[PDB]
């Protein structure tokens, strides 16, 4: 009975929307379980045989009836369970790091654009093309707008 | 390549100041007024300068220019210089609006890690619910199995506690009911503890 | 002493119960079953001269995987 402590709200930042209910379902079994074994000690009181040995004045009935429990084999409840969700968290651990591998080249493509914007020419030093390559929105269509000044005379 | 900041300091807006310059070693800070004195004043005596209605045409043209320049120049350099400062204001905010685009980007990209970091709660979270109900159910075996058992056995204890105290019972009011069916001696006894009660 | 012939010859008279259960009851029985029938069914309800057998059910469980 090595249990996991846990974070709660940590716990609900992971929860998709189509998954809320079960969320809250496990958190409430989760809190139920844990007050069911707080009400309920581990080991119950094996009564001695003194009391129904010098007071059960019947033919050896209460011997047999403490033989039979002496001898009785309790069905220990094997898991079943956990295994799978250990095959679950392994799966999901292999999608977790693939997506974060993804998230790292999509940052080191924005630390390189972040480095090409901070050594940007001065702009007083700067051409009308290394504008359209700095930031490409400034440029003319020259494709829709064919004829000068290649763009709405509005705009101007 | 940067545009330099000044002109080339011309001297009444018609004559650079690299003729003066070049005519001071030779003929002192006179010699270029001279010079112009001395070429308008040669122009106008030999009739290579005619004096006509042009004449007064060129001054009042060159009056209304010298009054414009003079009095609408500080507007218009003003003017261009502004212009050109907002044109680098507002690519500075652009350039700077772009790179916090970026910056944000990445802090959101590094949150999401964060989240996918925090992700394995859910999984002994469950974990956890399936050890907890296995335990419950176990205790609530064995308590189930203790109590039957001490059930059992506290009837019998119960049953064999109830018929001695009915047979108890039985036995003192009969034993009364039956003494009542059952002597001289205590007749005069009576008396006899009366004289002894003294 | 009328008190203690009662109690030392009726107690006597008692013990002479060899063949007698209940000590010259010649009823009593006719309650008694109403008793018993009252302290074994607020007891229980099923046989209690014999070991119970004990049937034990197991927990439930879902789908509980994403989704």
């Amino acid at each position: 009975l090595a249990l996991k402590t846990i974070d709660w709200v940590a716990f609900a930042e992971i929860i998709p929307q189509n998954q809320k209910a079960i969320a809250s379902s496990l958190k409430s079994w989760n809190e139920t379980l844990t007050s069911r074994l707080a009400a309920l000690p581990e080991n119950p009181p094996a009564i001695d045989w003194a009391y129904y040995k010098a007071n059960v004045a019947k033919a050896g009935l209460v011997d047999d009836f403490e033989k039979k429990f002496n001898a009785l084999k309790v069905p220990v409840p094997e898991d079943k369970y956990t295994a799978q969700v250990d095959a679950e968290e392994k799966e999901d651990v292999k999608s977790c790091a693939e997506w974060v591998s993804l998230s790292k080249a999509r940052i080191v493509e924005y630390e390189k654009e972040m480095e090409k914007m901070k050594n940007l020419i001065p702009f007083d030093q700067m051409t009308i093309e290394d504008l359209n390559e700095a930031f490409p929105e400034t440029k003319l269509d020259k494709k829709k707008y064919p004829y000068w000044p290649h763009q709405p005379i509005e705009n101007l | 390549p940067p545009l330099p900041e000044y002109g080339g300091k011309v001297r009444y807006g018609l004559i650079p100041e690299e003729f003066f310059q070049f005519l001071y070693p030779k003929t002192g800070v006179t010699g270029p007024y001279v010079l112009g004195t001395g070429l308008i004043l040669y122009a106008l005596s030999k009739e290579i300068y005619v004096i006509s209605a042009e004449t007064f045409t060129a001054l009042s043209v060159l009056g209304v220019m010298v009054y414009g320049i003079k009095k609408y120049g500080p507007f218009v350099a003003d003017f261009a210089d502004k212009l050109n400062e907002q044109k680098l204001a507002q690519l500075e905010e652009a350039k700077q609006a772009s790179i916090q685009h970026i910056q944000n980007a990445i802090d959101t990209e590094k949150s999401q890690q964060a989240l996918v970091q925090k992700r394995h709660y859910l999984f002994d979270v469950q974990r956890n619910n399936i050890a907890m109900a296995l335990e419950v159910t176990y205790r609530e075996r064995l308590y189930r199995v203790y109590k039957e058992v001490k059930n059992r056995l506290d009837y019998h204890i119960s049953v064999q506690n109830m018929m001695r105290r009915k047979e108890q019972e039985h036995m003192i009011n009969w034993v009364e009911k039956h003494v009542v069916q059952s002597t001289i001696a205590k007749c005069i006894a009576d008396l006899k503890l009366l004289a002894k009660k003294a | 002493q009328k008190l203690f012939v009662d109690k030392i010859r009726e107690y006597k008279s008692k013990r002479q119960t060899s063949g007698g259960p209940v000590d010259a009851s010649s009823e009593y029985q006719q309650e008694l079953e109403r008793e018993l029938f009252k302290l074994k069914q607020m007891f229980g309800n099923a046989d209690m001269n014999t070991f119970p057998t004990f049937k034990f059910e197991d927990p439930k469980f879902e789908v509980i995987e994403k989704p």
